[PDB]
């Protein structure tokens, strides 16, 4: 098995990957901070690692009684 | 006080009907007949009614009058009926226009009685959409809560997918190019094989 | 939640002809509220944090995050506005119910008349005066005519 051979290899060399977030890419993150730029406006506006603290209203109330 | 009903029945208009009677047990039907022509005959025989123009002016006098109330007496009579009946008509009518209208007086009473008693929806009315009003209220609140953390920890679960995917794909491509970065053993023995394809 | 359910023309019938349009729009702001109420269901949908235990690859934030969540205090709204319209109708039952009390003077009152207009004297048993206590429209105003006939003489 020639090839069955051959890829054991490959997928080790990109198991060497320790201090390789992306495994040599040497790009590819300036497309995904665009990526990553829909990804969070889409999902929000906020500092959404972080927990949301909730402001709330109360409603309105008017002069019901017989005028 | 009512009144009668009939008069006091005299007779020819000058005679009442008690004089006959009053004379009938000792003269029979015709006593008060023959005292009446005894009389008229005595006062003319001897000159106590003394026949003269007057005879005759007041023959035509008592002529007029027999035929006057003979024919236009009917109508007279009738006359004062239909004005007492229409008198008569008019008051009651007017009695029973009284009684109907304090009859509608205590019907719209009782009227004005069943709404005021039906008055108070406008303030559960108002209970009702207060309390409404604040149940919708916190269940938007819940919502809100809930929508806000799972929209957090689904931003966090999809930015990690997707970085996995876009990783994959890199590491797939790195692959691939690493092949080119690199024996026809193979190449004999698939040929050995073809030949056993016969 | 509790309502009272209501007759919406009853309703109508107790509206003064100074607020309809406060009864109407009161009315729409009913019909909003219950069809919000309607579809939006009770409480949330809570969550496992298990497809958020193994799909967050993050340091404890998805259980701080639940922590947060199964710890938190919610603001409930107070009434704060009904036992003032409780209020306004106990004080509005006291003006109802003596209202009818005037009326129920009015209505023994009323009876009164009518047992004296159904007991009458036949009318032609009846002096002149006994139909001027009966109706006292029927009697001469001999203030303002003080000569005979005391009407105007085109009434006659």
């Amino acid at each position: 098995q020639k090839l069955f051979v051959d890829k054991i290899r490959e997928y080790k060399s990109k198991r060497q990957t320790s201090g390789g977030p992306v495994d040599a890419s040497s790009e590819y993150q300036q497309e995904l901070e665009r990526e990553l730029f829909k990804l969070k406006q889409m999902f929000g506006n906020a500092d959404m690692n972080t927990f949301p603290t909730f402001k709330f209203e109360d409603p309105k109330f008017e002069v019901i009684e017989k005028p | 006080p009512p009144l009668p009903e009939y008069g006091g029945k005299v007779r020819y208009g000058l005679i009442p009907e008690e004089f006959f009677q009053f004379l009938y047990p000792k003269t029979g039907v015709t006593g008060p007949y023959v005292l009446g022509t005894g009389l008229i005959l005595y006062a003319l025989s001897k000159e106590i009614y003394v026949i003269s123009a007057e005879t005759f002016t007041a023959l035509s006098v008592l002529g007029v009058m027999v035929y006057g109330i003979k024919k236009y007496g009917p109508f007279v009579a009738d006359f004062a009926d239909k004005l007492n009946e229409q008198k008569l008509a008019q008051l009651e009518e007017a009695k029973q226009a009284s009684i109907q209208h304090i009859q509608n007086a205590i019907d719209t009473e009782k009227s004005q009685q069943a709404l005021v008693q039906k008055r108070h929806y406008l303030f559960d009315v108002q209970r009702n959409n207060i309390a409404m009003a604040l149940e919708v209220t916190y269940r938007e609140r819940l919502y809100r809560v809930y929508k806000e953390v799972k929209n957090r920890l689904d931003y966090h679960i999809s930015v990690q997918n997707m970085m996995r995917r876009k990783e994959q794909e890199h590491m797939i491509n790195w692959v691939e190019k690493h092949v080119v970065q690199s024996t026809i053993a193979k190449c004999i023995a698939d040929l050995k094989l073809l030949a056993k394809k016969a | 939640l509790a309502l009272k359910t209501i007759d919406w023309v009853a309703f109508a019938e107790i509206i003064p002809q100074n607020q309809k349009a406060i009864a109407s729009s009161l009315k729409s702001w009913n019909e909003t509220l219950t069809s919000r109420l309607a579809a939006l269901p009770e409480n949330p949908p809570a969550i496992d944090w298990a497809y958020y235990k193994a799909n967050v690859a993050k340091a404890g934030l998805v259980d701080d995050f639940e922590k947060k969540f199964n710890a938190l205090k919610v603001p409930v709204p107070e009434d704060k506005y009904t036992a003032q319209v409780d209020a306004e109708e106990k004080e509005d039952v006291k003006s109802c119910a003596e209202w009818v009390s005037l009326s129920k003077a009015r209505i023994v009152e009323y009876e009164k008349e009518m047992e004296k207009m159904k007991n009458l004297i036949p009318f032609d048993q009846m002096t002149i005066e006994d139909l001027n206590e009966a109706f006292p429209e029927t009697k001469l105003d001999k203030k303002k005519y003080p000569y005979w006939p005391h009407q105007p003489i085109e009434n006659l």
